[PDB]
């Protein structure tokens, strides 16, 4: 039927420029306005602007006036978003939508744009062992810091898959060009450090797969 | 040139309850207002356009109203699939601004977080870095703030916080707070603590370890 196909993730570095595409089928883009909407990680939708393919007319939110240039090619039923002078502020999901005043409202899958100077780095997986007033409880929590890698993703497991719950793997956060994530695990104090506990992370992009036993500090 | 002020930023409800989200335009929009629904990990979808006309495939438990500057989205019999985010958007004048959004979540009983602090790993010390981690798990509601103190003095730079979505099984929330220091600094200090501030207490839930007191 109708579909707006947007590029998959696009990786770019600070200062660079990117032109996202939005290809439409099932309708002619001249019959509506083509919009571009930004959404930073766990934040709200922000209307960037739109284009009226037919007339070429474009409108923008003054916030994006100097950053965005939206264009359209009716010949190919496609709309573009040209973002310039990329900053870490530009990392987000960029949606293209086709709509104007009525029920005709369709959205693309979103293009997640990541802005980083970084190059494909492997993660440093360190084991998180307890500050005791919590081992001293019915259950104890342990973890693993999966620090300094790029780009996403990574997968994490505990005791190879024998520890599936009492687990919380936190979403990754890109700071100073690199990501970092954590995973927590709760087992009874009768089950550690008597029996063992190990986390296993994997970052396909570095071809890295490590394992790490949590051992008590001198405590 | 008009902005929309959406409320509440967060709504906790149960299955079956009735609920309303409101958006007030900072100017008159003549009912040129639309409501969007955005599920976890999906694209926004039109719910209501022109303040009151339901969009394609939108059920009847949904309804929009108002005029001029105050609009409301109501969901009569909350169904499990309604949980997610809602956003209003005016299409009166350029720019077609979105309201800040509302996160509709599953309400349950309050639950204080289980806080756990972890000193740097020796494999990290060996490398020159020293990260202190605090896990504050299974709390409710989702509002929470953590602050790190190194020997009593608060520290703001070098903190990486991360939060999970509402748990599918128990509906709680969880947070991770990493304090990244260099081994240099980590070794010329002793007390390291992280204080959780949550609605279940007037005092912060605090955890801490002393570097040489082991």
């Amino acid at each position: 039927e109708v579909q707006l196909q947007q590029s998959g993730a696009e990786l770019v570095k600070p200062g660079a420029s990117v032109k996202l595409s939005c290809t439409a089928s099932g309708f002619n883009i001249k019959d509506t306005y083509m919009h571009w909407v930004k959404q930073r990680p766990e934040k709200g939708l922000e209307w960037i602007g739109r284009i009226d393919p037919a007339s070429g007319n474009t409108k923008y939110d003054p916030k994006f006036q100097d950053k965005a240039t939206i264009t359209a090619d009716t010949s190919s039923n496609t709309a573009y978003l040209q973002l310039s002078s990329l900053t870490s502020e530009d990392t987000a999901v960029y949606y293209c939508a086709g709509y104007d005043y009525g029920n005709f409202d369709y959205w693309g899958q979103g293009t997640t744009l990541t802005v980083s100077s970084a190059e494909t780095t492997p993660p440093s997986v360190y084991p998180l062992a307890p500050g005791t007033a919590a081992l001293k409880s019915s259950m104890v929590t342990l973890g693993c810091l999966v620090k300094g890698y790029f780009p996403e993703p990574v997968t994490v497991t505990w005791n190879s898959g024998s520890l599936s719950s009492g687990v919380h793997t936190f979403p990754a956060v890109l700071q100073s060009d690199l990501y970092t994530l954590t995973s927590s695990v709760t087992v009874p104090s009768s089950t550690w450090p008597s029996q063992t506990v190990t986390c296993n992370v994997a970052h396909p992009a570095s071809s890295t797969k490590v394992d790490k036993k949590i051992v008590p500090r001198n405590c | 040139d008009i902005q929309m002020t959406q409320s509440p930023a967060s709504l906790s409800a149960s299955v079956g309850e009735t609920v309303t989200i409101t958006c007030r335009a900072s100017g008159n929009i003549h009912n040129y207002l639309a409501w969007y629904q955005q599920k976890q990990g999906k694209s926004p979808q039109l719910l209501v356009y022109n303040a009151k006309t339901l969009a394609d495939g939108v059920p009847s438990r949904f309804s929009g109203s108002g005029s001029g500057t105050q609009y409301s989205l109501k969901i009569n019999s909350l169904q499990p699939e309604d949980f997610g985010s809602y956003y209003c958007q005016h299409f009166w004048s350029t720019p077609w601004t979105f309201g800040g959004g509302t996160k509709l979540e599953i309400k349950r009983a309050d639950a204080a977080p289980t806080v756990s602090i972890f000193p740097p790993s020796s494999e990290q010390l060996t490398s020159g870095g020293a990260s202190v981690v605090c896990f504050l798990n299974n709390f409710y509601p989702k509002d929470i703030n953590v602050k790190w103190k190194i020997d009593g003095s608060e520290r703001q730079n070098g903190v990486l916080n991360s939060w999970t979505d509402q748990d599918s099984k128990d509906s709680t929330y969880s947070m991770s707070s990493t304090l990244t220091l260099t081994k240099d600094e980590y070794e010329r200090h002793n007390s390291y603590t992280c204080e959780a501030t949550h609605k279940t207490s007037t005092s912060p839930i605090v955890k801490s370890f002393n570097r040489n007191e082991c």
